[PDB]
């Protein structure tokens, strides 16, 4: 599977643009789609979501209005139109992929992204920085203003892991549900308003930045990012 | 009370039941038959003329629209010669269409008992069945030419004569349309024996070559959907 | 030599009755009459499926109890979520006639067949992100009636053509073959251990293969018509049979025997899908009655009438937790009671 | 106009009560079957439910006109009472004419042309067809509805829908209904029906019985909207061209008073025949009936 | 062909067979022990209840 997005470039502030996403190789018709921005020297933020056959558009209530987002599955690219630039909005655009079933794993494929530059649930991290040795196991854990276990019986946060120069990739979905194509050493736990993920092993190609979502309801806020260094 | 996850669920089921609908449309209006026969019969011949003009697998299906409407014809092969299991799988079809060689009147008599294993089968009952006399060609020759006199299996047709009934147009040999009319006799007779709701036999006499077959069951089966509205549409 | 080998192999056949009527020494009626009837079991439909565009011709339950996958004659194999009634899947089939389906243990694949003489199974949990057939299995020549999982490699089959067929999936070839029925198998259960397993032909006999030797070791025959079900004991020692007559015979492993058949005077009918509760004390047989009953798996009383159908029952499943039964019939619907 | 009779108290009340104790349930089970009909994804359900629907609405608002003809001809209910419960009382009838026109399509469609018309005969199609058939009958009868409703007269009772002597507009109304709104559908659903017969006729593969059984039930059809609609379309043309021919003579008014209404009484049989005749005759309906 | 049936039925005789009174004891054991796990027979509360 390949999905790979264009359009960026310097923008002049208040102007318009259009970023486009090209997917190949997977059914984009059966796949809903998001939109992440990460600033330089900040972390990840919900853009925009479209559910499969365009009956479902959310978007962030940061910049609810602003923006405009479409998909064309016969063509299989999915359009943004970036309207009103503001400096806030100079970030790095990645596309994510979501399939939404019993036993699915949703945020799998993240692309390269475009950089753009210009001229509710909360949840924190406690530990932004940890410094570790390979071969020991690390526990990053993240809390939540709101409990995360819903009346199903199955808690909504995600973990990702950001190596650097890389796109996402997920690593733990549901809390307890181990990610496709990642090690089997990585771990997760925990309970309302308090999740953990532990990796034991710690071998090299892992460190990067940790963030934990939320999937309650919209708009999906994620974490400060702890970073994991050698 | 839904979250995230569960409406994207019922999203998903319900652009499911989308395409579902829209399958559901065309298999009702789609019009399914079953073709049946035995190898002596011409059956390869008319699905070749009927494909041409519109491995060990099983099931070969057919699609073949004549005045704008579509057939699904099945055709079962690479299967036991014990039909009476799999059968079942075709009590919704709109007919049966039983192709039955008339030239070679050794395996005719057999014949007849396949095909009281179509008429009096429990489920079976609802399905009408399109008969196809096939092989008259070689009937025709075989009957005009001597010896091969049909009192040597049926001991009925020489007490056997032709009723006031539609010859023909064109030419015809009496003793050859009287032999072809007493084949359709016993089947008919056979029909008549037990019949059922929308249980009816359409005895057709045909060749392998003719390009009027499918014709014929498009008539047959016009037959067939007017009982059956007769039957959903409150008129009987 | 034909006579003699005949005439000795009716010898052993007598030798084998006579065995059996000397291992008979009391019946299970009698040893059951001290414990107590079940009493009346009023199941209700919790949850029905109506999604479908054809007669269900068979389904079968996820290893986890939730979810189960349903074939109709449309060509449609539809996974449902019983909590939720959503659909998750809706695979298409190349072939519209499909007699069977079958749930991987690991929930990863999806096994149907029919009237194609092809058994195919289908990837749910493809990276790609749309379900794709796996593979397609054509070294049967008759229609296929139960295909089930061992695991997610090796897969048992029965057919039309009097034979049974243990697969590799990945190779696709049939790793062993099972000919001793002499007429069409229609029902095929495994055993808890996946060593052996039951299967039921049309020639009012069940035979009990061995998945790793490939031969038969016992073969019952206490019915007089076709076997259209059969399902193992949750003890894996027994199993029991549903015929095309209205009587449902409990056959023991260890003995080789009849142990009881459960039959009444007012139901003629045959039978179509058997299965057993967690427990085993619970015996559901779909009738073409248009209606499921339930017996006493130790007193051969009837505890109670499903009866909830418009047309025949044709598939009839059991969770593995023992939570629900699940009954598809010739209708369109599909319906969960509890 | 001087009219007064001494059958409009005993005939209309009794009978309409009569249609209320046989109708209420039968057109419960009519509607019943409708929606069975239409679960199993058939056209003619949604004709047959909206029927019932509208017998239905007829059976709720017949009572209060039971009252209005147990008292000696006089609605004490209020100009918006009569304005709303006279309407649906005089369109229901005609709703119910249009919906047997369209069922006599739909099986002569399904009949006459199969294997032809698919797209016509889809639950969708029959639900547009509802949509526009009761839109063009509110419409067309909503007329009424703009003038006065409600006019006392001299001769000591009140009228709803009736004035003695007419008036121009309710005579144009009438003249449509009548020539439109009746004997139109009428002729529709005579040759619809007739062709069905022709069809069956010309069907080898069907019993000389059942072609008897649907030749009766045909010409039941036919004969029962005949004889319940045609008194009261007749005697109204009468009055009509009468009044159009000469306003000024009331003389007529007066002798055809007690005919007139006893015929509008005699009009709602249909609301007890069309149940009867289209959900408890066929042994299908009644079977699926007594089974739930 | 005879020779594979005879075959076959020669192994299927020679068996260890047990009398019936001990498998019916067996599958009422059975039974008992696992009374209290299947809702069917015994009808578990609405609160543990997922349909």
């Amino acid at each position: 599977v390949q999905l790979v997005e264009s359009g960026g470039g310097l923008v002049q502030p208040g102007g318009s643009r259009k970023l486009s996403c090209s997917a190949s190789g997977f059914a984009f018709s059966s796949f809903g789609m998001h939109w992440v921005r990460q600033a330089p020297e900040k972390g990840l933020e919900w853009v925009a979501y479209i559910s499969s056959g365009s009956g479902t558009i959310y978007y962030a209530d940061t910049v609810k209005g602003r923006f405009t987002i479409s998909r064309d599955d016969p063509k299989n690219t999915l359009f943004l139109q970036m309207t009103s630039l503001r400096s806030e909005d100079t970030a790095m655009y990645y596309c994510v992929r979501s399939i939404y079933y019993y036993g699915s794993s949703p945020f799998d494929f993240w692309g390269q992204g475009t950089t753009l530059t210009v001229s509710d649930i909360v949840m924190t991290q406690a530990t932004s920085s940890v410094p570790v040795t390979p071969g020991e196991s690390v526990s990053i854990s993240c809390r939540s203003s709101k409990s995360l276990l819903h009346s199903n019986g199955n808690t909504y946060l995600y973990w990702f892991l950001q190596r650097p120069g890389q796109s996402p990739q997920l690593l733990i979905y549901r809390m307890s549900n181990l990610a496709s194509g990642v090690p089997d050493r990585f771990s997760g736990s925990g309970s309302g308003t308090a999740f953990t993920l532990t990796i034991s092993r710690l071998e090299a190609e892992d460190v990067g930045v940790y963030y934990c979502m939320q999937h309650l309801e919209y708009p999906l806020t994620f974490g400060a990012g702890t970073k994991l260094e050698l | 009370t839904l979250s995230a996850e569960d409406k994207a669920a019922v999203e998903r089921s319900k652009m499911i039941e989308k395409q579902l609908q829209k399958d559901k449309q065309v298999y009702r209006r789609t019009l399914r038959l079953l073709l049946l026969g035995a190898d002596n019969s011409g059956k390869s011949t008319i699905v070749k003329q009927m494909r041409i003009y519109h491995k060990t697998s099983g099931i070969f299906e057919t699609k073949f629209q004549v005045d704008k409407v579509n057939f699904h014809m099945f055709d079962v092969g690479a299967q036991r010669d014990e039909r009476r299991k799999w059968i079942q799988c075709f009590n919704d079809v709109t007919a049966i269409i039983f192709v039955v060689d008339s030239s070679d009147y050794n395996r005719l008599q057999e014949a007849l008992n396949d095909f009281k294993s179509i008429w009096n089968n429990r489920w079976l009952r609802t399905i009408s069945v399109i008969l196809f006399l096939n092989k008259q060609d070689l009937l025709a020759e075989k009957v005009l030419a001597g010896k091969s006199k049909i009192e040597d299996y049926f001991p009925e047709f020489a007490r056997y004569t032709t009723p006031e009934d539609a010859t023909p147009e064109p030419g015809e040999d009496p003793r050859v349309t009287r032999a072809k009319y007493f084949i359709r006799k016993e089947f008919v007779d056979i029909s008549t024996a037990s019949g059922d709701g929308r249980h009816i036999c359409y005895p057709h006499f045909t060749c392998s070559v003719d390009t009027e077959n499918a014709r014929r069951i498009f008539n047959d089966c016009k037959d067939i959907i007017l009982q059956m509205n007769l039957r959903e549409y409150n008129l009987v | 030599e034909l006579d003699q080998l005949r005439q000795e192999a009716e010898q052993l056949k007598n030798q084998i009755r006579d065995a059996r009527k000397a291992c008979a020494d009391a019946t299970l009626s009698q040893i059951t009459n001290n414990i107590d009837p079940v009493g009346r079991i009023q199941m209700r439909t919790r949850r029905t499926l109506r999604g479908h565009l054809a007669k269900i011709y068979a389904m079968h339950w996820g290893t986890d109890s939730r979810l189960l996958v349903s074939a109709s004659q449309d060509g449609k194999l539809i996974i449902w979520d019983s909590y939720t009634t959503n659909k998750v899947h809706a695979i298409p089939l190349r072939s519209s006639w499909v007699m069977t389906c079958a749930y991987a243990p690991s929930g990863n694949y999806v096994a149907c067949g029919g009237l194609d003489n092809i058994c195919s199974i289908y990837n749910l949990k493809t990276r790609e992100g749309n379900v794709r057939v796996s593979r397609e299995l054509a070294g049967h020549t008759g229609y296929l009636s139960c295909c089930r999982f061992l695991d997610d490699n090796q897969i048992v089959t029965s057919s039309g053509d009097t034979t049974c067929a243990l697969w590799d999936i990945e190779t696709g070839q049939q790793t062993t073959t099972f000919t001793g029925h002499t007429g069409d198998v229609m029902s095929l259960s495994l055993a808890p251990d996946t060593r052996l397993f039951v299967s039921g032909a049309c020639d009012a006999s069940a035979k009990l293969w061995d998945v790793r030797e490939g031969m038969c070791r016992q073969t019952f025959t206490g019915h007089e018509s076709d076997i259209n079900a059969i399902c193992f004991f949750p003890n894996g020692n027994a199993f029991a049979t549903g015929s095309d007559d209205a009587t449902c015979r409990l056959f023991d492993l260890r003995a080789d025997q009849e142990l009881m058949t459960y039959s009444h005077d007012n139901i003629i009918c045959g039978i179509t899908s058997v299965s057993f509760s967690k427990s085993g004390r619970l015996l559901l047989a779909g009738y073409d009655d248009f209606n499921c009953n339930v017996w006493d798996a130790l007193k051969a009383d009837r505890a109670g009438v499903l009866a909830g159908h418009d047309n025949r029952v044709s598939c009839l499943g059991v969770t593995d937790d023992g939570m629900a039964v699940a009954t598809g019939s010739w209708d369109s619907f599909l319906k969960i009671w509890n | 106009c001087h009219v007064d009779s001494r059958v409009d108290h005993l005939f209309p009340p009794s009978l309409y009560i009569f249609v209320i104790g046989v109708g209420l349930p039968t057109n419960c089970l009519a509607l019943w079957a409708a929606y069975r009909q239409v679960q199993q994804r058939n056209e003619l359900g949604v004709y047959l439910m909206n029927l019932s629907i509208a017998d239905l609405l007829y059976i709720c608002t017949l009572p209060l006109w039971v009252d209005y003809f147990l008292h000696h001809d006089n609605w004490i209910h209020g100009p918006g009472s009569c304005k709303l419960f006279g309407f649906i009382f005089y369109t229901n009838i005609y709703i119910s004419i249009a919906f047997l026109c369209c069922i006599s399509v739909d099986r002569y469609l399904a009949v006459a042309h199969p294997l032809r018309f698919a797209r016509l005969r889809r639950v969708k199609t029959a639900v547009a067809v509802s949509s526009v058939v009761w839109a063009t009958e509110l419409g067309a009868n909503s007329a009424p509805l703009f003038h006065d409703e409600l006019f006392r007269d001299r001769y000591n009772h009140t009228f709803c829908f009736e004035k003695f002597p007419m008036e121009g507009w309710v005579a144009w109304m009438n003249l449509y209904r009548v020539f439109v709104g009746f004997l139109f559908p009428w002729a529709l659903m005579l040759l619809s029906y007739r062709g069905i017969l022709r069809a069956v006729r010309g069907s080898v593969s069907t019993e000389r019985q059942e072609k008897a059984k649907i030749k009766r039930l045909a010409l039941s059809l036919i004969a029962i909207v005949l004889v319940c609609f045609a008194p009261y379309h007749v005697l109204l043309l009468s009055r009509s061209a009468i009044y159009l021919g000469r306003p000024w003579d009331c003389g007529f008014e007066e002798r055809v008073f007690s005919a007139y209404h006893s015929s509008l009484a005699f009009t709602s049989l249909n609301c007890v025949a069309d149940p009867i005749l289209y959900c408890l005759v066929n042994e299908g309906a009644r079977s699926d009936v007594a089974k739930a | 062909q005879a020779r594979k049936l005879v075959e076959q039925l020669k192994m299927e005789a020679n068996i260890d067979r047990i009398k019936v009174s001990k498998a019916a004891a067996d599958l009422m054991a059975y039974c008992e022990a696992h009374a209290k796990e299947d809702p069917l027979l015994t009808p578990v509360p609405a609160s543990e209840n997922p349909f």
